[PDB]
């Protein structure tokens, strides 16, 4: 059960402005009246973001796979629950592991496997008029699941699945973070009255969940849902109606950001400190409002485009051979001192040859031996 | 296989180059080239490791280059005593592992010598005996690289004939020798038959015809 | 070889003795460095320069601001172009 | 020696080998072609074999002691060549991909008929081989197995001239060669020119006159 | 237990922590905490308690600990620099071992890169020393990537097996579910008093 699905018009992307979104609670302690001043993973505020769709009538079911760089704000605006999951991983195809969330009709589903994901995964839903009914019909993700590590299955419950035909009505709001192993997701959920265009406002995303996955991520998808009745004959690969649903996508920088918290506890405002040298300044007097006056700002600054390595030409490895796997050693009053000159020390190649059980460096940390010229050794 | 002119020589102190001339796929798209050496009687001995490095040893007159699908040898200074095969080898794709086809390395320090050819037709005891062989001998012709090609009366055969490794005399030249297999009805069918030889650009032949 | 930083490289005239890799000045910074397959020697300067400063007329009243840049002829290492320069 | 269809055991010596990247190919050798390789096996219990002999030959390393096996079954008498040990060359964890150590190899042979005599014709003196004043006559000798055979010309009196060509190996298994001297071509039939030509792992004894074409 | 290049991670949920019911049962011989004192583990609550466990040599036993190099701290287990938990580590040459050698435990020996701290590799993918490719065959500079021990009984000590469990976790800031042995009081409002909350 897995299908390439044709149909599809062509079309370029489409980008959006996200006016100060995707703002989370970065810590579990209350605090009230105040301003607090945090650095971390944060969308920058007027950020391009990326803006997908699906609409038939024109075709359009967007699911690529895009980069999950560092972080990902993802927002998605529907009326009849179309975006059902996504799947993160680097390869995504059987020789390395993955992640996926998906939402069953009945279930939430996160495992952490080794999946063989298609080209084009996607759930649907059928409608029957002689029955009064939408369900659930294909669960159309991957092939294999082998070596699974990680699995949870929320209680039982159903959706709605019934397609309406109004305006988007509910915003729904994930960021995605992803370090020393953890999978950290933040949530909101906000109602609204809109058409399209993802909108202003300003709602802090609470703490989710901490899923304990330890993969290497680097690339995600959506899971979208599809429609299928008795006006869609195709076969099984053109006889399918999109819906309507969109989602947008940003990336998280490291930034710092002055948060406002109301006396109720509340995230209200924010200001980043990095946008302006107005933002500058009102982050700086740890204030919202700037008075009449000229500020003083920091220098100007330049980033660094590239990266540069400059070692000296040398091609041979040294002698690890003749030093550790000698035949015959010294006694310790007449000690041995050997002089080691231009070489390449890969002191990887003794990891099958022999262990240690005593190795302590002294002016040195252990991290950087192979990232340092030596000159008398 | 690959490809290395078989015969190559110049003058003592001097330099020699020894094209390898491969395809692609194993020399072109590879970098795992070497050279061998073995003096005739010995198991050969690794002279060049890939393309361009040496192991201990071998004194510094050697030296190796790649330039796509060709990788060569050159010797810079012939002592007295660098004359070998010289096989050069090379990783080919599937852990094959190709080999070269060796180019003898002498040192004529006179002046060349002319391959010396003698032909023989079927003796008449072998023309009674239902069989025929033509003889072809080939004596004194210094630097080594000597080929041979058959001929019916107007064609090239290459049916029926046998080489001679060039093996070296008392007086350090070197002599070989080839043979044709004829039935007698062949032997007369066509009005004659020649050896040729060919020596460093330059060919020699015999030829003989049936009475 | 092995010594990290942040800056512009450009071509130099101190010339190092033989047993000399790095040069340093009064602030104990390597401004100075021997590159180690050419040989040549390259100066290394920061990249951060220049003060700032912004006017503003009071966010009570707009958010329209001009900004200083205390160290530019224009007639560049600014943050915006606009217009009124 | 073997009959086609035999087998054979060729050992070696792995000494210091059961770090990784430690690869110990062979190679064969023909007696006057040139080199060709045959099978190799890698460290962490990999072979791998070269056309036209896959399926015949086997590697079967002892992990007990130090010896490594290559076993050759049913021989198509196309294998006779010296065959040697290659070594690898390992530069780290890398293999450079070249051979160091070599061990002279064993002597690989593999023929049939067991042995057999010498089949002689005289070459004739003729004008085809006469220029000026010399003119040259021959003897040759061909078929035979056992490789030591030696012809001399009257009973080794003549040793101006004579010399007997390498003998070459046929096709068939068989040897053959040619012995040949020039003579001044006023001395044609004149004078005796026999072939003395003797087999010394069987027991052949003939002498043939050579004489101009009739 | 489990091998050490797919380690095992238990989560432990809220339950009281005696290690008193221990100093019975086993020795230990290795046992580091960092971000914490052991003389006040019986007195604090704790938030995420997760306890991974592995089989190693034991002279690899001192390559669990931030900042380590070789060859079970560059690609088969790695913690982080901000570490917190404890790590405790036994030897277990009585049980994990057997005559003629035990080939159930297996490292990672070959990686591109270092790995990040606390993540997993269990692909089986074949390692390309060299520069030409080789399509998913062992041979010409191409490994498998993992190896297996081999633990005879009567080996040199550090060639034995040992036992490891790390045990990771978070103080304060969040609500927790471990807790020690210490008892509750009642609540006295409107005084000054010593608390532990
Ligand atoms: C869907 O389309 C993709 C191409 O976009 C097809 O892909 C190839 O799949 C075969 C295995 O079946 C591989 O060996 C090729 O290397 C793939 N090529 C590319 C460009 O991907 C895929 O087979 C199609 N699947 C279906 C059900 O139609
Ligand atoms: C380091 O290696 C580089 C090449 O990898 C050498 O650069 C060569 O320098 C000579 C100058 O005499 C140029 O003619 C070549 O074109 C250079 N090669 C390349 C590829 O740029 C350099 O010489 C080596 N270092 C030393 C000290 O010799
Ligand atoms: C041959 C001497 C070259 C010395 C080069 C100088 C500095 C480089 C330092 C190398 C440290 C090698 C220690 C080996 C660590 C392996 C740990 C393990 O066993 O798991
Ligand atoms: C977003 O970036 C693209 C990149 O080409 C650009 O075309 C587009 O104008 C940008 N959108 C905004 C709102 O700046
Ligand atoms: C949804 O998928 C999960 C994944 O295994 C499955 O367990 C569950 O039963 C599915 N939903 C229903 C209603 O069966
Ligand atoms: C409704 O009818 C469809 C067939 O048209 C059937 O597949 C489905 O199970 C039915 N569901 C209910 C609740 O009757
Ligand atoms: C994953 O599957 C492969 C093949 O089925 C198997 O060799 C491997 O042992 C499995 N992984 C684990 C951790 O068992
Ligand atoms: C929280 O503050 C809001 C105004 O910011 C107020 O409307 C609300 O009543 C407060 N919540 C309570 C009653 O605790
Ligand atoms: C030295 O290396 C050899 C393999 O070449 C190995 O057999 C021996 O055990 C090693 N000895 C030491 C002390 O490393
Ligand atoms: C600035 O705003 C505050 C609160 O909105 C207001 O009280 C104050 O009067 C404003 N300033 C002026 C000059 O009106
Ligand atoms: C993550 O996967 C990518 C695949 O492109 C790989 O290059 C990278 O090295 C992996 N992460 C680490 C830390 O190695």
């Amino acid at each position: 059960q897995c299908v390439n699905l044709t149909t599809r018009t062509q079309l370029p992307p489409a980008y959006t402005n996200s006016f100060t979104r995707g703002v989370y609670y970065p810590d579990k302690v209350f605090r009230s009246s105040v301003l607090h001043s945090t650095q971390d993973l944060f969308l920058p505020f007027f950020s391009n973001v990326t803006w997908f769709h699906a609409i038939h009538v024109t075709k359009r079911f967007d699911n690529p796979v895009l980069p999950f760089n560092d972080g990902v704000y993802f927002a998605s605006t529907e009326k009849s629950n179309i975006i059902r999951g996504w799947i993160f991983g680097t390869t995504l195809d059987s020789k390395t592991q993955s992640l996926l969330i998906v939402n069953n009709a009945t279930n939430v589903v996160i495992k952490v496997c080794e999946f063989q994901f298609c080209n084009d995964p996607f759930l649907g839903v059928y409608y029957h008029k002689n029955n009064k009914s939408w369900m659930e019909s294909e669960f159309r993700v991957y092939s294999s699941a082998n070596n699974c590590t990680f699995e949870y299955v929320s209680q039982p419950f159903l959706m709605d699945l019934e397609g309406k035909q109004g305006n988007f009505k509910n915003l729904r709001e994930f960021v995605f973070k992803n370090i020393d192993g953890y999978f950290k997701i933040y949530s909101k959920h906000t109602p609204i009255n809109l058409v399209r265009d993802l909108p202003q406002g300003f709602s802090a995303l609470e703490p989710l969940v901490d899923l304990p996955i330890g993969i290497n991520i680097t690339r995600f998808q959506t899971l979208l849902a599809l429609h299928r009745s008795y006006l869609t004959p195709g076969d099984s690969s053109s006889g399918w109606t999109a819906g309507a649903a969109a989602y947008y996508v940003g990336y998280l920088q490291p930034r710092t950001f002055l948060l406002k918290y109301n006396e109720n506890g509340t995230i209200t405002d924010a200001v980043d400190c990095a946008l302006d040298p107005l933002s500058e300044t009102k982050c700086t007097l740890k204030s919202f409002t700037v008075e009449k006056g000229i500020y003083q700002t920091s220098n100007f600054r330049v980033q660094p485009t590239e990266s540069i390595v400059r070692f000296p030409n040398i091609t041979n490895l040294c002698p690890f051979g003749e030093v550790f796997n000698a035949t015959r050693f010294a006694s310790v009053y007449a000690w041995n001192r050997k002089r080691i000159s231009n070489c390449v020390a890969d002191y990887s190649v003794l990891y099958n040859s022999a262990s240690f059980s005593t190795f302590k460096c002294y002016g040195v940390s252990p991290t950087k031996l192979n990232d340092l010229c030596f000159t008398n050794v | 296989a690959l490809t290395q002119p078989p015969s190559a020589s110049g003058s003592p102190g001097q330099s020699v180059t020894i094209s390898c001339t491969g395809t692609s796929s194993d020399v072109g798209g590879s970098n795992y080239v070497s050279w061998y050496q073995q003096h005739p009687g010995k198991a050969p001995k690794l002279m060049i490791s890939e393309v361009s490095k040496r192991p201990s040893g071998v004194p510094d007159r050697f030296s190796g280059s790649k330039s796509g699908n060709t990788a060569s040898l050159t010797v810079s200074g012939l002592q007295a005593e660098d004359e070998a095969d010289y096989y050069c080898s090379s990783y080919a794709g599937s852990n094959n592992w190709v080999f070269g086809g060796g180019t003898k390395l002498t040192v004529l320090g006179q002046p060349k010598a002319a391959p010396s050819v003698t032909l023989f037709p079927p003796s008449s005891e072998e023309l009674q005996a239902n069989k025929a062989t033509l003889v072809c001998l080939i004596s004194d012709f210094y630097p080594g690289a000597v080929t041979v090609a058959w001929k019916g009366d107007s064609s090239p055969v290459k049916a029926g004939v046998e080489t001679t490794t060039p093996s070296k005399q008392s007086n350090n030249k070197y002599a070989a020798s080839s043979y044709l297999s004829l039935t007698p009805e062949q032997w007369k069918s066509h009005r004659s038959y020649s050896c040729q030889v060919t020596h460093e650009g330059s060919t020699v032949e015999k030829t003989v015809a049936p009475t | 070889n092995g010594l990290t930083g942040t800056g512009v490289l450009t071509e130099s005239n101190k010339k190092f003795l033989p047993f000399q890799q790095f040069g340093r000045d009064i602030a104990d910074t390597t401004d100075a460095v021997r590159d180690p397959q050419t040989l040549e020697i390259l100066d290394i300067t920061p990249c951060s320069f220049g003060g700032v400063s912004v006017i503003t007329p009071g966010t009570n009243t707009s958010n329209q601001v001009a900004v200083l840049y205390q160290d530019v002829n224009c007639t560049w290492r600014v943050y915006s172009t606009g217009s009124n320069v | 020696q073997i009959q086609p269809g035999g087998s054979l055991r060729l050992s070696c010596a792995a000494s210091g080998f059961s770090f990784i990247s430690n690869y110990m190919s062979w190679v064969r050798q023909a007696p006057g072609k040139g080199l060709e390789w045959v099978s190799v096996i890698y460290s962490g219990g990999s072979t791998f074999y070269a056309d036209s002999v896959k399926g015949r030959f086997t590697i079967s390393r002892d992990k007990s002691k130090n010896t490594l096996y290559l076993q050759m079954n049913s021989l198509r008498a196309e294998d006779t060549a010296f065959y040697y040990c290659a070594r690898g060359l390992i530069r780290g964890i890398i293999m450079t991909g070249a051979f160091d150590i070599w061990d002279e190899g064993t002597m690989v042979t593999v023929s049939s008929a067991s042995t057999k005599g010498p089949s002689v014709f005289p070459l004739a003196p003729s004008s085809k081989s006469t220029s000026g004043g010399t003119a040259a006559l021959g003897c040759l000798v061909k078929d035979y197995f056992p490789e030591p055979v030696t012809v001399s010309w009257n009973s080794g009196a003549l040793t101006s001239g004579v010399h007997t060509f390498p003998a070459v190996l046929q096709s068939s298994g068989l040897y053959s060669l040619s012995s040949v001297v020039t003579v001044p071509s006023s001395s044609l039939g004149t004078q005796t020119y026999i072939c003395n030509v003797n087999h010394k792992p069987s027991n052949t004894k003939v002498d043939k006159k050579v004489e101009p074409k009739s | 237990f489990a091998s050490v290049y797919a380690w095992n991670r238990k989560r432990i949920s809220n339950c009281v922590a005696d290690y008193s019911v221990l100093y019975n049962s086993a020795s230990f011989s290795t046992f580091k905490c960092y971000g914490v004192s052991p003389t006040k583990l019986n007195d604090l609550c704790f938030t995420n308690v997760y306890a991974d466990s592995f089989v190693i040599r034991g002279d690899e036993v001192r390559q669990i600990a931030p900042g380590q190099t070789g060859k079970i701290a560059d690609y088969n287990y790695k913690l982080p620099d901000d570490f917190t938990g404890c790590v405790i580590a036994w030897n277990s040459n009585n049980l994990d071992s057997k005559v003629g050698g035990n080939y159930n435990y297996l490292y990672r020996l070959f990686r591109k890169s270092n790995l990040k701290p606390f993540e997993r590799d269990i692909s089986t993918e074949i390692y390309q020393a060299g520069s030409t490719p080789c399509n998913g065959v062992e041979g010409f500079n191409c490994y498998f990537p993992l190896q297996s021990y081999g633990f005879q009984p009567t080996n040199g000590v550090g060639y034995q097996p040992y036992r490891v469990v790390v045990l990771s976790f978070e103080l304060l800031h969040a609500p927790a579910t471990v807790c020690g042995p210490k008892k509750s009081t009642n609540l006295v409002k409107n005084k000054c008093v010593n608390f532990n909350f």
